[PDB]
């Protein structure tokens, strides 16, 4: 919900999410929904966005109304920032349980230490039920199970109370006796050495006594229950595991990219060089977040969001199968209400027009290749 | 003018709890803006109260405004409940809007944004005005206790929180556990200033040393803050502007 | 008489509005209010910034210029009774101003914070951008120079001049609204991550610190009442 | 410069010109400079890629001393929301010169002093 | 490769710099390589002889919006307009001041006694018409620089 | 003698010693003793160290007791 008001070519040239899948699309209270999909690190990095040396695997939504049970990035967990390569696709899962109910666009996104938020696609999840039936179980080391719901909120609630009336009673006690202005005229008129008098000094010599004395005896009963603590865990974790993808069979150079100012549609030449052993076609175009098909060739079946697929908003000059071997340059047109909803038609406002995408091509038996394109994006007026 | 003794009485009473008001909702204000813009990612998030920084920086920035109310409030009326009167305010503003807002617009749990506690560093930093009226003294005693009790002061509310959690596969509180769960979309992990381990940590020495460092920046904070506080109290009228 | 029901009005009125500010927020944060580039975010927040500044621009001079207007010219002929009256009228006008300085820079500002925190962020004029900078900041502005002007054209004591305490305390708090400016350079260019401790928050602390220019409005207000009503009683 | 002068004549009060005018000459500098950089802003087709005709200009006219990565200007930010970047400069520099305006004000002041400092 | 580029340690890479003569004379040619934190590297050096006319020397180019402009006088004559246009209303505003005494009798009225007299109407009248014009003229050139030439980046 | 107190995960992931060898164990005045071994810099090298961009391979010891006549890596001084 963030997206639509950042650059068009940093949403363009971040960070490419395909294969994005949801487990549920409506779930109940304390139900469980997973998202999974592969996010591209593109090797175009803006130099205004930091390099995805601390990165963070976060979810974009409204508040708490999911919890995030886990998140992987490879296969591993990543409760802490993340370092990421340029270049490199890794593959990821967020398991989130339902919380608040409502209507919520939850978004995949990736915080870059020194960029801000990447937002990926976003889709509207139902949840239904209560709030008041979520629980968030946990089990400690020490043999516990405490519901991190309300732990720990009677006895924060107590502290702060106690220490709260403690400053209370001594404003209070300073407050019984007339205020401001006698003790001012006192204090110019004069030596004032008349409003501060015994017992005032045994009483404060008794809060600072007792201040001190209930800190540290607080801090001691506090180190006998719960003799076992340890600090926050934080750190940014190295070593994650990419995708190993095989290299791709097709080769593409874009001779050219225009889009209309005004428009909804965007323009560009490719030279689409087969490689391999089989009649590929172009199926698909990816730029930022919005996928536009070519609907004789691929349809969606993964629940894709409506606003931010285009089912035959990707059309090709001559899509017909690229036999092994053959170069050809077709013009391919990917047009959409989503290239002036999600404002990429605002590229032209940007200081660098410069757009990246990804191309999937597909072959008759259904095994699909993905290539990277990039190249500047050249507006048209007339 | 005033009648009689009495209702002179009645209207200085009067006069008391509207300036006590004012005073009291004015240093709400100023005193929340600059402990939330100088404090306040630590104070917001269980996960942020870590050993160094948290320890570090609260007191420190905090020292603030109850410097400056002491140096007016304790020479002006000796009234000696500035600091307190600064925290209770800072606390009420904190707590008003962690409940209303944190809990209240969004749902972050109350275990999850708590505050952080200063009474008993402000009570030090009253007491030790009072007794020993010397601002100098003040400065350098009651200011190191100050910094050197936040800590302490808070670790009966936090230290549940640090109970080890095997989460998994990985080692984690319960206060990480609680920022991993309850997803702040404008707030990554990595923007977390909190303790990280360096190669010249020697020991267990973390906490002690960044409350001894906090409480030496104390010192030297209310020393500038007294004066700063000097001059806000100005009586002065500058005859155009 | 002495001191009215005024005191009540004031607390009463920025107590109801800005209750029924929060209500508004909290239906209208989600749902018409995350996306600012959807019709219904125009329809409850763009339409409340515009409907916010005129009715903040128009009550501001309207206030103003009453004030000044209504000025009273022979102040030297002003009743030891009369002007113990004025004062309290005036502390009213302070307990207002104090109370419209929390509810900017201590709610609405820690709002700002659970809001930014937490939403995926997107204009400079989210709801909390035109709930916090553009009506709080604009309310207490309004009513420190109210108070400030009701002194300057009531109280013999803060007329011939302009007091250097009520000044700061009357305009510092109101830099923080141009300092909006450095907020917003602050996020969009240097700064993305959400921190609200980064210097681009300096404009407003510095200018957070200038309202403890109240302690010297103060003592002014304390002298300003005892003039000559100051007792007998008091020193007696 | 015209707004500043204007605006301190007129209610002589240097607060009032310090917040006031000095608001005025940060917001007006680039709708003053507008009518003679927007010919400059037209884009071209240069070889591939799109630049405006200042880009070219730079392109072209070989600083020997200054490449181009010297250049500080507007580059994009992840964090840049809509069409933004003009008015968010000009009211930061609006809210600077009041405060630089402030500062310079009584650096001016103590400059003016007409003291003898008897001995250096 | 008109904007700055990334070079990776201890990789090669060709280069093409195409040069277009402008400045008669003998000129020593350098291709350089300048880096963000460390300077010029200046490559071999080569005499380059440029005869003609710098008069003879065009920079043309073609707009998206369908003109073509010489970059060595485009937009010459707009920018000297306008920076005199403004010159001459600074100058208008200290000469109109400047017709009376200047220093050092207004300094004497200030000083001995209120000045109050230095500064009357119209001169009050004559400085709100500068703010006024100048703000008005303002906003009309920005907007009459936005209908002619609608499309900037 | 400086280590026990430092961190323990990071003396466990910043660089792995082994192959470690000493000429000698005991020697006389101006006598030469050769110290060599490998060292693997560890993948997972934690964020709060500076990557190994420079480093310097030093001789832990209490002061000038020995003095460094060389030092290589790989097989360069
Ligand atoms: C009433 C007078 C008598 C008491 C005197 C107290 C002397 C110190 C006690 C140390 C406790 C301990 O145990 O050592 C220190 C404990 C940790 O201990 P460790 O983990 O075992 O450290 C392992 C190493 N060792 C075995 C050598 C200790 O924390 C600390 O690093 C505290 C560091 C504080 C630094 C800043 C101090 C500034 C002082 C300013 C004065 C105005
Ligand atoms: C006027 C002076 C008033 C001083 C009041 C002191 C009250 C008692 C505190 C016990 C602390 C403790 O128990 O040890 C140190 C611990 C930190 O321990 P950690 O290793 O980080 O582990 C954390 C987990 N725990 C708690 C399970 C071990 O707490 C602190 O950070 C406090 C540091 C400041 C100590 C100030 C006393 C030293 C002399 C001061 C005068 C020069
Ligand atoms: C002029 C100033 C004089 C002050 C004298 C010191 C009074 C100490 C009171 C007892 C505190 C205590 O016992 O607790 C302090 C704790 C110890 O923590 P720990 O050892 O890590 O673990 C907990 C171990 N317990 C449970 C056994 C305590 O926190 C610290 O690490 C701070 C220790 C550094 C103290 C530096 C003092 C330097 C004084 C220099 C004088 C010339
Ligand atoms: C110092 C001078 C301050 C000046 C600024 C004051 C700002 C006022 C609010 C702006 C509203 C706006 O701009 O929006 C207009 C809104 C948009 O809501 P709607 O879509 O019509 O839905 C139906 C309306 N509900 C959602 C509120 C039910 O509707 C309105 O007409 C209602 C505005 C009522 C404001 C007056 C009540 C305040 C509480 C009572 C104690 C005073
Ligand atoms: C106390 C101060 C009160 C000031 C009230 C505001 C007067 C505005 C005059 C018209 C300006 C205009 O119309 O132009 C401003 C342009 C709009 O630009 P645009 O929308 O991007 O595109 C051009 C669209 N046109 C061609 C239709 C204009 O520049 C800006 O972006 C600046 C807008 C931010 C204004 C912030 C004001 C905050 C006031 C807060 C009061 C409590
Ligand atoms: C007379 C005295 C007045 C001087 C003030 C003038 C304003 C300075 C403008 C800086 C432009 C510059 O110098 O450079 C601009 C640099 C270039 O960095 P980058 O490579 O784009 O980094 C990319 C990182 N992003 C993507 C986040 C940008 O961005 C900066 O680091 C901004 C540094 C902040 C300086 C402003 C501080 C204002 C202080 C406010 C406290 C009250
Ligand atoms: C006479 C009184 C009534 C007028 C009140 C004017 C209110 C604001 C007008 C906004 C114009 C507009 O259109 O929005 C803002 C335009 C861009 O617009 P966009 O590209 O559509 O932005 C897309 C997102 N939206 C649809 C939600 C707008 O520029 C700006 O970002 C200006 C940002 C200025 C920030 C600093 C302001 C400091 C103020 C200090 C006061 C003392
Ligand atoms: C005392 C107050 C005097 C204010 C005088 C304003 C004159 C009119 C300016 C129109 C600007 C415009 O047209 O819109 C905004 C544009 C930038 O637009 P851009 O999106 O970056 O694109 C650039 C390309 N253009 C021009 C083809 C779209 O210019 C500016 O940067 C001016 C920003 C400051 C506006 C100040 C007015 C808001 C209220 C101020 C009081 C709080
Ligand atoms: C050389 C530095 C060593 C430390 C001394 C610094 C204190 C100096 C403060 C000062 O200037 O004097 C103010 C008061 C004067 O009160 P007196 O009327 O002198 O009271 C004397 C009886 N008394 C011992 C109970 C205090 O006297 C006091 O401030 C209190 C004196 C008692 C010392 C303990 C008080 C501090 C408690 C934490
Ligand atoms: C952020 C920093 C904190 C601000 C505090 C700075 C205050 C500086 C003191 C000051 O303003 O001096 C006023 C003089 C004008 O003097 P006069 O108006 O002649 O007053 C006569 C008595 N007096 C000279 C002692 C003032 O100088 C002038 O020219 C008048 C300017 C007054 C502006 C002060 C208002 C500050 C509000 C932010
Ligand atoms: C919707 C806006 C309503 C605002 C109503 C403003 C009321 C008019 C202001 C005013 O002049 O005084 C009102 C009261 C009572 O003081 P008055 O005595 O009426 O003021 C003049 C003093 N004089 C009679 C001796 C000449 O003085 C007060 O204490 C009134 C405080 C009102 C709180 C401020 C509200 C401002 C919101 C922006
Ligand atoms: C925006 C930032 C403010 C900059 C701070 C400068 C003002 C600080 C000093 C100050 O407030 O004094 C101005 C007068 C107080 O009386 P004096 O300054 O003695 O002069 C009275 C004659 N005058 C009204 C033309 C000024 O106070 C008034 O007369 C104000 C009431 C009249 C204005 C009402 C019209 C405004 C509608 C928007
Ligand atoms: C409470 C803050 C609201 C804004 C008020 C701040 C202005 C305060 C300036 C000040 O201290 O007073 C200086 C002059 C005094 O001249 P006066 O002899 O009072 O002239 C009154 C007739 N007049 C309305 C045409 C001005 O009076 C003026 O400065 C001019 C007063 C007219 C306001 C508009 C002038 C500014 C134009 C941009
Ligand atoms: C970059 C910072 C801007 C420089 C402005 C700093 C000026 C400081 C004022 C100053 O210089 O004080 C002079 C005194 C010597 O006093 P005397 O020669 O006894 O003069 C008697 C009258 N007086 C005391 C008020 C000066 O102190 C002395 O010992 C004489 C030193 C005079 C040096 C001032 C020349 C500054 C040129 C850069
Ligand atoms: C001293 C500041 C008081 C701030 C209290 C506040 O923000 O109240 C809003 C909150 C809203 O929660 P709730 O009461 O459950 O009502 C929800 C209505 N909305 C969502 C519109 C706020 O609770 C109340 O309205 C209690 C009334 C307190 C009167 C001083
Ligand atoms: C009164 C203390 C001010 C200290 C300033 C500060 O903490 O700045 C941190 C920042 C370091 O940037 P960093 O924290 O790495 O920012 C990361 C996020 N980005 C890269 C988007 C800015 O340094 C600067 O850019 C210069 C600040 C000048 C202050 C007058
Ligand atoms: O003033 C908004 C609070 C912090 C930010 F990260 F969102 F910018
Ligand atoms: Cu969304
Ligand atoms: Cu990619
Ligand atoms: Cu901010
Ligand atoms: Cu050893
Ligand atoms: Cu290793």
């Amino acid at each position: 919900h963030g997206e639509k008001s950042q650059a068009a070519f940093m949403r363009m040239r971040t960070i490419h999410w395909y294969d994005l899948s949801w487990s549920k699309e409506k779930v109940k209270i304390n139900e469980t929904v997973e998202i999974k999909g592969k996010f591209h690190v593109f090797e175009g990095w803006p130099e205004t966005v930091d390099e995805p040396d601390v990165a963070f695997l976060n979810v974009g939504m409204p508040g708490p109304v999911f919890i995030r049970k886990e998140s992987y990035i490879g296969g591993q967990l990543v409760p802490r920032s993340v370092r990421l390569e340029i270049g490199k696709t890794y593959d990821f899962r967020v398991v989130l349980k339902a919380r608040r109910p409502g209507d919520w666009h939850v978004h995949t996104m990736m915080n870059v230490q020194g960029g801000g938020p990447i937002i990926g696609p976003g889709k509207w999840i139902t949840v239904e039920g209560s709030m008041s039936e979520f629980r968030n179980p946990v089990t400690t080391l020490t043999g516990q199970t405490v519901d991190l719901e309300n732990y720990n909120e009677g006895n924060t609630y107590f502290w702060h109370a106690f220490w709260f009336a403690i400053g209370v009673a001594w404003i209070g006690y300073w407050s019984r006796r007339p205020i401001f202005i006698p003790r001012l005229l006192m204090v110019d008129a004069g030596r004032a050495d008349e409003l501060v008098s015994a017992t005032d000094r045994k009483v404060a010599m008794g809060f600072l006594a007792a201040t001190i004395l209930i800190v540290v005896m607080a801090m001691s009963s506090a180190n006998s229950k719960y003799p076992i603590t340890i600090p926050l865990q934080a750190g940014t974790m190295r070593g994650m595991k990419p995708l190993e993808l095989p290299a791709p069979t097709v080769s593409v150079k874009v001779e050219d990219a225009t889009y209309r100012v005004p428009g909804r549609a965007m323009r560009m030449k490719l030279t689409i060089t087969n490689h391999g052993n089989s009649p590929i076609r172009l199926g698909e175009f990816y730029t930022a977040s919005v996928r536009f098909l070519d609907s004789d060739v691929y349809k969606d079946t993964t629940g894709y969001p409506e606003d931010l697929l285009a089912e035959d908003g990707l059309s090709v000059s001559d899509n017909s199968p690229l036999a092994p071997g053959e170069t050809r340059t077709v013009d391919v047109t990917a047009s959409d209400a989503a290239w002036e909803v999600y404002r990429l038609s605002d590229i032209i406002y940007d200081p660098d027009s410069r757009f990246a995408g990804l191309l999937f091509f597909f072959d008759a038996t259904g095994n699909r290749q993905v290539v990277q394109i990039d190249a500047p994006l050249i507006p048209s007026f007339m | 003018a005033v009648r009689s003794h009495a209702e002179a009485v009645q209207v200085s009473r009067t006069i008391d709890w509207m300036a006590l008001f004012v005073v009291f909702f004015v240093i709400v204000g100023s005193y929340h803006i600059h402990a939330m813009l100088t404090m306040g990612d630590w104070d917001f998030w269980s996960d942020w109260k870590d050993r160094r920084l948290w320890v570090t920086v609260t007191p420190i920035v905090l020292v603030t405004f109850p410097a400056a109310v002491q140096s007016y409030l304790w020479e002006r009326y000796r009234l000696p409940w500035g600091a307190t009167v600064c925290v209770l305010g800072l606390l009420l503003g904190e707590w008003i809007n962690r409940y209303f807002n944190f809990w209240g617009w969004t749902y972050f749990p109350i275990n999850f944004v708590f505050p952080a506690s200063l009474v008993p560093g402000a009570i030090i930093l009253d007491t030790v005005l009072m007794l020993s009226g010397s601002y100098l003294f003040t400065a350098i005693v009651g200011a190191m206790g100050w910094g050197l009790i936040f800590y302490p002061g808070n670790w009966p509310i936090i230290a549940p929180l640090h109970v080890p959690v095997e989460y998994n596969g990985m080692l984690m509180s319960i206060a990480d556990i609680q920022g991993y769960n309850y997803v702040r979309t404008g707030t990554p992990e990595y923007i977390r200033m909190v303790e990280k381990g360096t190669l010249r940590t020697f020991g267990k020495d973390v906490a002690p040393v960044s409350a001894f460092f906090s409480a030496f920046m104390s010192i030297l904070i209310y020393f500038m803050w007294h004066f700063i506080g000097r001059w806000f109290s100005n009586e002065r009228f500058l005859q155009s502007t | 008489l002495l001191d009215k029901k005024w005191l009540t009005f004031a607390l009463a009125i920025y107590t109801v509005f800005y209750l029924w500010v929060r209500w508004y927020e909290g239906v209208y944060g989600w749902s018409a209010g995350l996306d600012s580039f959807a019709p219904e975010f125009e329809t409850y927040w763009m339409n409340f910034l515009y409907t916010e500044i005129v009715l903040e621009i128009v009550t501001a001079s309207i206030l103003w210029g009453y004030l000044w207007k209504t000025r009273d010219r022979n102040l030297a002929a002003l009743t030891p009774r009369e002007e113990l009256r004025r004062n309290f009228t005036h502390l009213v006008w302070l307990v207002a101003y104090a109370w419209a300085i929390y509810w900017g820079a201590s709610y609405f500002t820690e709002q700002d914070g659970t809001w930014h925190q937490t939403i995926v962020r997107d204009t400079d004029f989210t709801p909390s951008h035109i709930i916090e900078f553009y009506l709080s900041y604009p309310i207490y502005i309004i009513t420190g120079f109210a108070a400030f002007i009701y002194a300057k054209t009531r109280l013999p004591f803060f007329a011939k001049g302009i007091s250097l305490p009520y000044l700061v305390l009357v305009v510092g708090p109101f830099m923080i609204l141009p300092n909006v400016g450095l907020n917003e350079w602050g996020h969009t260019f240097w700064f993305m991550e959400e921190l609200f401790v980064a210097p681009l928050h300096y404009g407003f602390v510095i200018f957070g610190w200038l309202a403890l220019a109240v302690m010297g409005t103060l003592t002014q207000t304390f002298y300003s009442f005892a003039q000559g009503g100051l007792g007998q009683s008091l020193c007696e």
